[PDB]
């Protein structure tokens, strides 16, 4: 529920400060991305010619 | 009247219309005289819902009615904008978010430097310490964007923010927005590997429903269908069947075969058939069977191989399938005089024609009645008889006759019948062609009738003789021949096992792979202890591959050993050394088959039994002193001891009588006390300080830890010895 009475000073809130955006250093596709082998045990114990 | 106050209050409540609230104000507006002084109130107790920035609906309700009621000197919705634009780096993260979404809203209902400000301001909140700021700003750049101008700053920073932006949504965000240009499309194409199931999920439906099949790549169509269709999640699975691949066919006018002609089907055609039987199992079989008019000769690849994924699929839906397949099939006779009369149309380069030949080959196997069996291998043997028929197809006839035949001596002699058929007239593919056949009459023959005596005939007369061949496709199937020889008999293998060996060494590098497959297998059915009662060194051969310059050579030596320790039938504390050194040796970063291999096997190996676990105990200081002792010239001095310790007291844990990790203490202590100042000093401590000691071994170990702190002049690893000597003492 918004009181919309009382006088407040947004000042507070739309007042200016440091610092908003993140910063000039801050990454790559690598963390967001998934890397593309399978072996299963079972050709550990399995043949080449058969 | 209404006033501001008053609506938005009102439009504060659930169940209170908005579009009355609209007129009611709208007209207080209007009747108000200098509209300024509206505007100035309008703004004000807008504020006190900008400044909250948790999602409670009330604040929400009185956005989307500011909003509605704004798009439904210049104001209001300009008196609007310029406060939004004047706010949008406020301290507060709620005003910088409501801005954004504000701005966002208002771009979006309604029918000057605004534009350009709004782009502006919003392409800076692209970069705002707050996710949800970040996509508010998104949201808002979307309806600014512009394709057709190269290197537009929002498809710019929509490029960075898919791939690049730390937080999901705020990609998946960027992801509905990004219009689908041809710099773009790479990056779209590209979030069906993120690692967010939401995002992969989504790209299939942006890629079906905002880019054409025509602006995608064969190759990409290709990626997309196989990617999708085997992705960890039955989400993206549906995701991509539903919207892009129905999407895909309704481009087609839902007619399958024009849709596999886009695919190039010649040669991924292991993923059009998962493609295939993922659409055919959402089809009815009236509809399938269909686009098949008895066959038609005049054919293309995508035809061939419908036809023939059709019919192997209509054999598996049982007893309905039947009655479908039948309408599409001749009885197994009528269908080899129709086999044959397309393998005679073969000598621009129409490997297009051996690719379809091999689909009509395959159909075979869903045909079928002993009348018929006869003149199937009466028609598959004279094409095998026939020359000028291409190699490639040998293999698949081969099998496909072979597996009819129900017996393993009849199907040696229906066999002898053809290789002394082309055996008569004289070149080296005459050679290769008998081969092919002798090998995948080997590999489907059991074990039990090995070496039938009119086998002896074909391994004196074809099989030996061929590993001696001027010609090295010859020997390669020689030798393979002769592993799966040596498979069927013992006192066979043991004569001919010296054989093998030479061939390892001296022969051809694609024979040696052939020739190390042959004896492992040999090795791992028989042992290694019957073939030294010949070649005493048979050990020593395989395992020098291991340093081969060759990855198969490695990774065929390695594997090799490795199957041989796992079944028990090697324990060799040097070679598994040899085995770890190798893993970690750099010159095997691009052995992707070998590192996989291993990264398995020494887990799965160590904890299967003490008796594997004691395999790597004993090899725990030989393997950290190999590497000790590189020279800097080698790649092993470039590996970390530290990883290889921690790896091998990890796979000597007792949670996977003293206990193998007490063995090692002693082992670590007695070397510690050999030279207590050594370089790998630190390495020895940290392995000692790891190490899962049993309660009784205290008393015994604390006197060679008071020993050990009296040589040990690191102070670094005595701080540590001390902190071992405490936990002893507790």
């Amino acid at each position: 529920e918004i009181d919309f009475e009382d006088d407040i000073d947004f000042d507070v809130y739309f007042r200016k400060t440091k610092a908003a955006t993140i910063l000039t250093k801050s990454q790559n596709w690598r963390a967001t991305t998934l890397p593309t082998f399978n072996y299963n045990v079972d050709t550990l114990v399995q043949l080449h010619l058969k | 009247l209404l006033s501001i106050k008053e609506a938005f209050r009102l439009a504060q409540q659930p169940h209170q219309n908005q579009a009355k609230l609209v007129v009611a104000l709208s007209r207080t507006y209007r009747t108000m005289d200098d509209k300024t002084v509206f505007h100035e109130e309008f703004i004000h107790y807008l504020k006190y819902v900008m400044v909250v920035y948790k999602r409670e609906p009330a604040v929400e309700r009185v956005i989307e009615f500011a909003a509605k009621f704004v798009t439904s000197d210049g104001g209001l919705l300009n008196y609007l904008f310029t406060f939004l634009l004047k706010s949008h780096e406020a301290n507060s993260n709620a005003v910088r978010f409501r801005v954004c979404l504000l701005i966002n809203k208002l771009l979006g209902s309604m029918p000057d430097d605004v534009f350009d400000k709004i782009n502006k301001a919003m392409l800076i909140r692209l970069k705002d310490k707050i996710p949800n700021v970040r996509i508010q700003a998104v949201l808002a750049l979307s309806r600014l964007q512009d394709p057709k101008d190269d290197e537009c700053p929002v498809v710019n920073a929509y490029a960075t923010l898919i791939e690049n932006d730390s937080n999901p949504e705020v990609r998946r965000a960027v992801l509905s927005c990004i219009a689908p240009s041809a710099k773009t499309l790479p990056k779209i194409v590209g979030r069906t590997k993120d690692v967010k199931e939401a995002v992969r999920k989504l790209a299939y439906q942006v890629l079906a429903e905002k880019v054409h099949m025509r602006a995608m790549s064969i190759a990409q169509r290709v990626m997309l269908l196989q990617q999708g269709l085997n992705d960890r999640s039955d989400a993206v699975k549906q995701a991509m069947q539903k919207h892009l691949l129905q999407g895909w066919l309704r481009f087609s006018e839902g007619n399958i075969l024009e849709l596999l002609h886009r695919l190039d089907v010649e040669n991924s055609s292991e993923v059009a058939v998962s493609v295939l039987n993922a659409l055919f199992s959402i089809t009815p079989l009236s509809e399938l069977v269909g686009l098949c008019k008895i066959p038609v000769e005049t054919l293309t690849p995508e035809i061939a191989l419908y036809w023939c994924a059709l019919c192997e699929y209509l054999k598996s839906k049982g007893d309905e399938g039947e009655e479908f397949l039948e309408q599409i099939l001749p009885e197994p006779v009528v269908y080899a005089d129709y086999l044959l009369s397309y393998i005679q149309s073969i000598p621009g380069n129409l490997m297009t024609k051996e690719f379809i030949g091999q689909q009509l080959i395959l159909i075979i196997k869903s045909l079928d009645e002993e009348g018929g069996r006869k003149k199937l291998l009466a028609v598959l043997q004279e094409i095998l008889i026939l020359p000028t028929i291409p190699i490639s197809l040998v293999s698949f006839l081969v099998e496909r006759l072979l597996h009819i035949i129900i017996d393993d001596n009849k199907r040696t002699q229906i066999v002898t019948e053809i290789i002394s058929e082309i055996r008569a007239p004289i070149v080296a593919e005459t050679l290769q062609k008998c081969l092919i056949l002798c090998y995948e009459l080997l590999k489907q023959m059991s074990i039990s009738t090995g070496l039938s005596a009119t086998m002896n005939g074909i391994i004196e007369s074809l099989i030996l003789p061929g590993i001696i061949s001027i010609h090295p496709v010859v020997r390669n199937l020689a030798v393979l021949c002769l592993g799966c020889c040596g498979l069927q008999n013992q006192d066979f293998a043991r004569k001919h096992f010296v054989l093998l060996l030479q061939v390892l060494q001296i022969d051809d590098v694609t024979i040696k792979i052939s020739a190390l497959k042959a004896i492992f297998d040999q090795l791992m059915t028989f042992g290694i202890e019957p073939f030294k009662t010949t070649a005493k060194n048979v050990l020593k051969l395989l395992s020098d591959f291991l340093d081969s310059e060759v990855s198969e050579l490695r990774t065929g030596a390695a594997e090799g050993l490795a199957k041989l320790m796992f079944s028990g039938l090697l324990v060799s504390s040097r070679i598994l050394s040899r085995l770890i050194l190798l893993w970690y040796n750099p010159v095997t970063e691009e052995d992707v088959q070998l590192r996989h291999c291993l990264g398995v096997f020494f887990p799965v190996f160590a904890y299967a039994s003490r008796t594997n676990q004691e395999c790597f105990e004993e090899a725990f200081l030989p393997t950290l002193q190999t590497l000790a002792n590189a020279p800097a010239s080698s790649p092993l001095a470039e590996i970390d001891i530290t990883n290889v310790a921690e790896l091998l007291v990890d796979l000597t844990r007792p949670s996977g009588a003293l206990t193998v990790h007490d063995n090692l203490a002693m082992k670590i202590c007695n070397e510690i006390l050999t030279s207590p100042c050594s370089p790998e000093i630190r390495v020895y401590t940290k392995a000692l300080s790891s190490l899962e000691l049993s309660s009784h071994l205290a008393k015994d170990l604390l006197v060679l830890l008071n020993e050990i702190l009296e040589q040990v002049k690191d102070r670094t690893c005595l701080r540590a010895l001390e902190k071992i000597k405490i936990q002893l003492e507790k």
